[PDB]
């Protein structure tokens, strides 16, 4: 019945900075605490065992501390390969339990998105569906609002957004908003636009096309 | 006509001895030996009682364990003289209360190079060297 | 290297069973314990249980006793996990882990993970539609093109560009569940506009659950 509570779920810091992830146990676990790192591809490797022992092979930039119920993992001089989720795990009693996890994101300067629009392909119109795509390439931070407009009508209930993970070379995000209509609804309207709202753009950027 | 049982009792030695030419390592006044022949956890008591005079199966306290592990190899494991007597947790032939990871066993205890505490094993018939001690 | 090789993705009908495999390698099999943990949603980990690789003795979390069964093949160096009566809540990634020698409270080696999807939907191959460049895309010398991989089940779909020859500027988005009941993603590449028609951009879609391999050329 030993529960592990991670104080934070998402941490943001710059390169070369120091991040501290904290874990708390519902009862004393006598330093039987391990820290694991899961990278976006799902690979998990043990970073620290027994509160502070650094596993051989892991850089010394990772360190651990703690006692009783409170434990902490510190990453010094943040590198781009440290983008991952970090989990605590107690082994004091059975069953083994893990923490909720803390995702580490690299914080950087604001980057304005490159906005692209893609009308539906003719090969797709031969099936009864039209997918209009709005792409936001390489921006930071992730907060962005995309509003679809057909004939200047604010659209709702027909768009799906997908966001990539942070790039391992410039720490930016990419967004894809897909507006899905049937072929008849597509042929009924004329202008199709996506408006992008981002703190990195002073003015809302609208990209449109005519069917 | 088949089986014979020998109830053997073991205690820490009262006399003083130290082989200065063949000890594995030495700390304070105690000389520690690693048995070259592997044994079971139960047999380690007799094996240490007969390696050298005034020698017995030793249980490492938190302060001796790092030295024992440093004198160990990567793939080498070592039976240690930490046994359970019900309540009062784990103890040794020298007395005291030991911190032992007792989740996956309750009988035999061993250590590796990277062990932070003595770990109890689920099976005691494994062949590992013994940790013997003799005071100087 | 790879020392703990897990089985491939599995799609199982609700209420059925599945056998996940975990093959060992570079180490003496019968000196360690094998743990199995479940990762549901996208983060939360749950320790299912463990097995002694020597004698086959097992230990389970009480929330997994009537679902998981751990077995070991000593001669082939394999650990098996049988899950039974799977509901739509068991769609998760299952990890096997070799514990730290001399520190059984920690798991020092992990498998790559085995994704288990539980759904009544039928396996369906995807349709690959080209996403044409057009100067509507082209912003600042940069022009975007791509491939929409639409209507497929289950996950995943592997998208490459020229079968590994590109990878710069390539953004492959996570799949999205539509009202059709199937998945859809988009794989996009940004390039200089000046090299439009001068270079060939072929997107390769692989959906192994349906034995589907589609090589589509993106052209205006």
């Amino acid at each position: 019945d030993i529960q592990m509570t991670q104080t934070t779920s998402s941490l943001s810091a710059s390169l070369g900075d120091r991040v501290t992830i904290s874990c708390r146990a519902s009862q004393d676990i006598s330093n039987y605490l391990n820290w694991y790192q899961q990278k976006p591809d799902g690979t998990v490797k043990l970073l620290i065992y027994y509160t502070s022992r650094l596993r051989s092979g892991v850089p010394s930039r990772f360190s651990g501390s703690g006692s009783g119920t409170d434990y902490s993992l510190t990453i010094n001089n943040l590198e781009q390969e440290d983008i991952a989720t970090y989990f605590c795990q107690q082994g004091n009693t059975l069953p083994f339990t893990f923490g909720s996890g803390t995702k580490l994101e690299i914080k950087r300067t604001v980057a304005a998105p490159s906005v692209f629009i893609f009308p539906p392909s003719d090969e797709q119109l031969k099936s009864g569906t039209a997918s209009v795509v709005c792409l936001l390439n390489n921006f930071y931070p992730r907060e962005a609002k995309v509003q679809w407009k057909v004939d200047n009508a604010l659209q709702s209930g027909n768009s799906q957004e997908s966001v990539t993970e942070q790039d391992s070379k410039d720490s930016t995000y990419s967004l894809s908003s897909t507006l899905t209509l049937s072929k008849a609804d597509y042929e009924k309207h004329k202008v199709y636009a996506c408006e992008v709202t981002h703190q990195g753009l002073s003015s809302p950027v609208t990209k449109s096309f005519n069917r | 006509l088949h089986t014979f049982q020998v109830p053997q009792n073991y205690t820490k030695a009262n006399c003083t001895y130290c082989n200065t030419r063949e000890y594995t390592f030495s700390y304070k006044g105690c000389c520690f030996y690693f048995t070259k022949k592997k044994h079971t956890w139960n047999g380690c008591f007799q094996a240490c009682a007969e390696l050298y005079p005034c020698t017995y199966f030793y249980g490492p306290t938190p302060d001796i364990l790092p030295v024992v592990t440093r004198n160990l190899n990567a793939i080498e494991s070592l039976w240690v003289g930490v046994y359970r007597v019900g309540e009062g947790n784990w103890t040794s032939l020298d007395g005291g209360t030991f911190k032992v990871y007792q989740i996956f066993g309750s009988h035999c205890t061993y250590v590796s190079k990277f062990s932070t505490v003595p770990v109890s094993h689920h099976e005691c018939s494994f062949l590992k060297p013994c940790l013997c001690v003799s005071q100087r | 290297e790879v020392q703990l090789q897990q089985s491939g993705p599995e799609l199982v009908k609700p209420g059925a069973s599945v056998k996940i495999s975990c093959k060992a390698s570079g180490y003496t099999f019968t000196d360690y314990n094998m743990h199995w943990v479940k990762q549901s949603h996208g983060k939360n980990l749950e320790w299912i249980g463990f097995i002694y690789l020597y004698n086959g003795g097992t230990g389970y979390n009480q929330n997994f006793k009537s679902k998981a069964t751990l077995t070991v093949d000593n001669s082939s160096s394999t650990a098996y996990m049988e899950l039974r009566s799977l509901t739509s809540e068991d769609s998760a990634v299952f990890y096997c882990a070799r514990d730290y020698y001399g520190n059984p409270y920690a798991m020092d080696y992990w498998g790559q993970g085995t994704s288990v999807t539980v759904s009544s939907a039928s396996t369906k191959g995807p349709s690959v539609f080209p996403l044409a460049p057009s100067s509507k895309s082209t912003s600042g010398g940069t022009a975007a093109l791509g491939c929409l991989v639409k209507d497929y089940f289950p996950e995943p779909v592997t998208v490459s560009w020229n079968s590994g020859a590109l990878t710069s500027g390539v953004h492959t988005f996570p799949a999205v569940l539509q009202s059709s009941g199937l998945y859809s993603l988009s794989s996009v590449v940004t390039v200089p506009s000046s090299s439009l028609g001068t270079q060939t951009y072929i997107c390769n879609v692989n959906h192994k659950p349906s034995n589907t391999k589609v090589d589509k050329k993106v052209e205006p």
